[PDB]
């Protein structure tokens, strides 16, 4: 067919404020507002905006062309996703009020996205990340709402199984995508923000945190096993690399290892000495995975896949010494898991719809489908 | 409202063409990769062209056992379309 | 009605209908309301067969559009490799240049067409020829990371057709 | 002169100095005061780097203006709430101190490329003068609401700069520049600007709120701006460009119009759908400013705006004005009408005529000014380094 890209000047603009009017109707008839720790509290939220915004929209932005898109879209996708995820967590979960808490949890509803995003991120349009956007943040609430009624926990604390949930839901949705690198400065940038990523990932793992002690252990586990992971990811990417070189974007990932795999686990482990052999023990198994991974789309969201199941699999061995649990646990895994693939199984069918206009194979990862640039024939 | 009445084969004439009228000018003998010409008769009139045509298709097939595994059998439709 | 419903047949490839709409007297140099003829539609939509039998009953191959296209801008643009080769095997002017000065070459260098880009240079396309903004396919190349498009135009050079 | 600008900055630190040691004496609010430096320095200073052959310029030349205006604007913002006696110094007044330093970069916007650095000290100086006279005027003698300040901040610096802009008019810039243009990783290092100051607006009109209902008000309600106002600037971005496309000018600027459009209404019970109906209009206005008036004021009006502050901070900060007046309509706060009119009125022709005194007296040929061939370029005034 054409590979030059379709008009969407009718289909972005009025699906874009069709979302919004709609979020906007939605917040009148539904929403409302209402001390010492106010901006206390603000600040882990604030993190969190922080990593998902800036750390999350420059550490895929590493493609020599599609930085543009991958910063731009990744805004756009957050703007979206915490007004609809406020809705749905009001809706699944009880009028909806709007505290900070309430816009903390959100933007994990939202960064559960933009981490699934990476996945797909330089093969789709605006549109079909709207539609990624809102499919995923109804079927995350879906499973803690699921998790909630059966196994009797709270519904927000169910949002610890959000980076499972995210990485095997960007691999679904990747995996239906039709079928098809690296430049110095967008590097550089992408670097910034695994750093920003890497510095606040405390955060993500204590916001749903009440006692302070807890945020406490929680905060310096991961801190520990981040340094531990940075420190095993850069000296190890030369081993899992063809010409014995460290890679960037093998870094940019893995110094997330110790985070993601103390994650569900950071406020039962006792000593630091623990967070630093987990973080060593990611570290490993995230230069194993690079070496073997490729071999059996994106390596990333594979190791970051094999991780998050090791800091459940963790989780599973740590709760025992803090049978019948056990099974519980595997049973909520494995339910977070049928829900992640098969959400992410509809959400792939529902992208390669014509009506999104997606873009042609070949004009995967440029920025020249979606942006206006000067000197270029544009029409027919 | 297809009804066939009959089909000329043509066989004088693509005989000439395919270099094969010394073998007949009434059996077809049609040499393969050319094309050949044969005449199709309604019973009565065809009102609407376009979906008659989609309406009809046409099968070769060679010895006693066709499949289209053994490339014996083909089935194609008749369109500007087609496979030249 | 006629002439619509030939040009949509054209756009969608059902060459049966628009064999039929000329075979009932719709003229073959009908254009829409942007300029574009059944060929422009059929080189847009990669209808190889639909463009020759087009070319076959006497459309006029070096019709312009409202912005100046020709057949052969339109199926460099869409990097249609067949219909580029058909139109060039049937006569199109390789060097056209349209309103604002674009050839083929510079539509098939700015979006990455590498295998346009090297027929068009077999065919003696001249990537000397600049815009009114005074930019060539090299540069446009350049400017948008176009690097295998940009290193095949370096290394032709002036070999010529 | 080669020696006018290492002159003017020793003259000016040094009068800076005698002015701290003859006026100024000696922590939950540091938090936003970090949010709000990291915005000022951060956020305007690269948001500005779009410019292919600017970049040092910008981030160097906001640097510099920022760091001379937030001791100069502590030391005018203190001798007007201490009526001419000494004063202390709190976290407060250093948020006030990168205020004045926002509305300084923000009419730094609007001559970016076509000044000198000499010309951005004296406008520092100049502009913050004007800026914290008639904030003082806003909050202590018609005591309005602007504490996001829409109009003391960025109504009053585009209209400054717009004025200063005017002024400054060059005949052979009209029809445009061969430097005035963008590059791919310009604009990459330009979102770095964008989203920081995306990412700490809530802080930028919650800090100096009054603790308590005002100041959680103030952040949600920037927080939900900015979430509408970044969908709708994308839709509209994508609405006015040819075949749908995003403009990297608009994703960058009318992104933030939200922040800026419910600075007034902040504070104040507007709710959460006010607040992000409020930033879906600011996001439309914003793109459509772009789009239409900023080739209309450049060549019709002979006002070239470089970083288009108007669309970003006059028309979105108007309109956040005329919100606080159409909030104060509806009972959504206490304040009078009046008084936020007025407070609209004296922001905008206080910023036009001081922009005017500036201008003129920028307009001197004593200050380095680049000539036309050289606007928008680093090697005017710094060293370039051979590759890119
Ligand atoms: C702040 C803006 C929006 C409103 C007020 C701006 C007015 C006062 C400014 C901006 C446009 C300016 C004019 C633009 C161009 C020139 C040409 C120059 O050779 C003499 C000054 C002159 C004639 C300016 C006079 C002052 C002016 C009219
Ligand atoms: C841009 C100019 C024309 C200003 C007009 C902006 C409009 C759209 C804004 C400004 C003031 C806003 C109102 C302020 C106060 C109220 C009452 C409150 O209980 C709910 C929100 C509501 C109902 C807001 C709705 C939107 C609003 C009317």
């Amino acid at each position: 067919s054409s590979k030059y890209p379709r008009s969407v000047r009718r289909c972005l603009p009025l699906w874009a404020l069709t979302l919004e009017a709609a979020l906007i109707l939605l917040f009148y008839f539904f929403t409302h507002y209402d001390q010492k720790g106010l901006v206390a509290s603000y600040q882990v939220g604030q993190d969190l905006t922080v990593m998902a915004a800036l750390g999350l929209g420059f550490l895929t932005s590493n493609f020599r062309r599609h930085s543009w898109s991958s910063v731009a879209f990744n805004l756009f996708m957050l703007a979206l996703g915490v007004q609809w995820a406020i809705l749905l967590d009001g809706f699944l979960s009880q009028k909806v009020v709007i505290t900070l808490f309430s816009i903390r949890l959100a933007t994990m509803s939202a960064m559960s996205v933009l981490i699934s995003a990476g996945a797909v991120l330089g093969k789709v349009n605006l549109a079909q990340l709207v539609v990624m956007v809102l499919v995923e943040v109804t079927a995350l609430g879906t499973l803690r709402m699921v998790i909630s009624n059966i196994f009797n926990t709270d519904y927000h604390m169910n949002l610890r199984h959000f980076y499972v949930f995210a990485a095997y839901f960007g691999l679904t949705v990747a995996w239906c995508l039709p079928k098809p690198q690296r430049a110095t400065i967008p590097s550089l940038s992408a670097m910034l923000g695994a750093l920003f990523l890497w510095m606040f990932w405390p955060s993500v793992n204590s916001p749903l945190l009440r006692s302070p002690i807890q945020r406490k252990n929680a905060m310096f586990n991961t801190y520990y096993a981040l340094a531990v992971s940075v420190v095993t990811a850069i000296s190890g990417s030369s081993l899992a690399h063809p010409q014995r070189k460290i890679s960037m974007t093998y870094v940019h990932s893995a110094v997330l290892a110790g985070g993601v795999a103390v994650g569900t686990s950071c406020h039962l482990i006792p000593s630091p000495w623990l967070a630093m052999v987990l973080g060593l023990v990611a570290g490993l198994i995230s230069i194993g995975g690079a070496k073997c991974l490729p071999v059996c789309i994106s390596v990333m969201h594979s190791i970051f896949s094999l991780l998050g199941l090791l800091g459940e699999i963790t989780y599973i061995v740590l709760l025992v010494l803090h049978g019948f649990q056990v099974l519980l646990s595997i049973g909520e895994l494995s339910l977070a898991i049928v829900i992640a693939l098969t959400s992410g199984l509809l959400t792939g069918l529902l992208l390669n719809l014509k009506i999104w206009k997606a873009p042609h194979v070949a004009k995967y990862f440029d920025d020249q489908v979606f942006w206006k640039f000067p000197h270029l024939a544009v029409g027919f | 409202a297809l009804g066939i009445k009959s089909c000329d084969f043509q066989a004088a004439r693509n005989n000439e063409e395919h270099h094969t009228k010394a073998l007949s000018s009434r059996r077809l003998f049609v040499r393969r990769g050319q094309p050949f010409t044969i005449i199709l008769y309604f019973r009565a009139p065809v009102r609407a062209f376009l979906p008659a045509l989609k309406k009809v298709a046409l099968t070769a097939q060679t010895g006693e056992q066709p499949s289209k595994i053994n490339r014996t059998q083909a089935t194609f439709p008749i369109s500007s379309l087609g496979d030249r | 009605d006629a002439a619509t419903s030939f040009l949509r047949a054209a756009r969608s490839g059902n060459l049966d209908k628009a064999l039929d709409h000329l075979r009932n007297g719709v003229d073959i140099n009908t254009c829409n309301q942007n300029g574009l003829n059944g060929l422009h539609l059929a080189s847009k939509e990669g209808h190889v067969k639909m463009v020759v039998e087009l070319l076959h009953k006497e459309i006029i191959l070096e019709t312009t559009t409202k912005k100046g296209n020709t057949a052969l801008h339109i199926a460099a643009l869409a990097g249609q490799d067949e219909v580029v080769r058909e139109l060039v095997n049937y006569g199109a002017n390789v060097n056209a240049q349209s309103q604002k000065g674009f050839t083929p070459l510079y539509m098939a260098a700015q979006e990455n067409h590498l295998e346009v880009v090297k027929f068009l240079l077999e065919n003696g396309a001249n990537q000397n020829v600049a815009t009114e903004d005074g930019f060539t396919p090299l540069a446009v190349a350049l400017q948008q990371g176009h690097e295998n498009v940009v290193a095949h135009l370096i290394n032709y050079g002036t070999k010529g057709k | 002169m080669r020696f006018t600008f290492p002159l003017m900055a020793i003259v000016l630190e040094i009068a800076m100095i005698v002015l701290f040691g003859l006026f100024v004496e000696y922590f939950e609010l540091y938090p936003l005061f970090q949010d709000v430096h990291v915005m000022i320095f951060v956020g305007f200073g690269f948001l500005m780097t779009f410019l292919k052959k600017y970049g040092f310029s910008s981030v160097g030349i906001n640097l510099l203006v920022a760091a001379l205006g937030l001791q100069w604007g502590t030391i005018v913002q203190g001798i007007l709430q201490s009526q001419g006696q000494k004063f202390n110094i709190g976290i407060k007044n250093m948020i006030n101190a990168d205020f004045s330093a926002a509305t300084v970069l923000i009419s730094f916007g609007a001559v970016l490329g076509k000044t000198s650095p000499t010309q951005m000290l004296i406008m520092t100086i100049l502009e913050i003068v004007f800026f914290a006279h008639n904030e003082y005027l806003v909050s202590e003698i018609f005591k309005a609401s602007d504490i996001g300040a829409s109009m003391t901040i960025h109504a009053f610096g585009a209209y400054f700069g717009l004025a200063v802009a005017g002024i400054l008019y060059r005949s052979g810039l009209r029809k445009g520049h061969e430097n005035e243009e963008s590059a791919y990783y310009s604009d990459l290092f330009a979102m770095i600007g964008t989203l920081f100051l995306w990412m700490f607006w809530p802080s930028f009109n919650s800090a100096i709120a009054e603790p308590g209902d005002k100041q959680c008000r103030a952040i949600v309600n920037t927080y939900f701006s900015l979430a509408a106002c970044v969908l709708t600037a994308f839709a509209f971005s994508s609405l006015v460009e040819h075949r749908g496309k995003l403009n990297m000018v608009h994703i960058q600027n009318a992104t933030l119009a939200g922040g800026v459009a419910v600075g007034t209404c902040a504070d104040m019970a507007i709710h959460p759908f006010g607040s992000m109906i409020i930033g879906s209009i600011a996001g439309m206005v914003s793109v459509l400013g772009y789009k239409f008036l900023t080739p209309l004021f450049t060549t019709k009006l002979r006002i070239h705006d470089t970083c288009g502050v108007h669309n970003l901070h006059g028309l979105p900060g108007v309109v956040g004005g005329l919100a606080g007046i159409v909030a104060v309509a509806m009972g959504a706060s206490n304040t009078s009408m009046a008084m936020q009119a007025a407070a609209l009125g004296s922001s905008i022709g206080t910023a036009v005529v001081g922009g005017l005194m500036t201008g003129l007296i920028l307009k001197l040929p004593l200050w380095g000014q680049p000539s036309d061939q050289n606007c928008y370029d680093d090697s005017v005034y710094w060293k370039v380094p051979k590759t890119r």
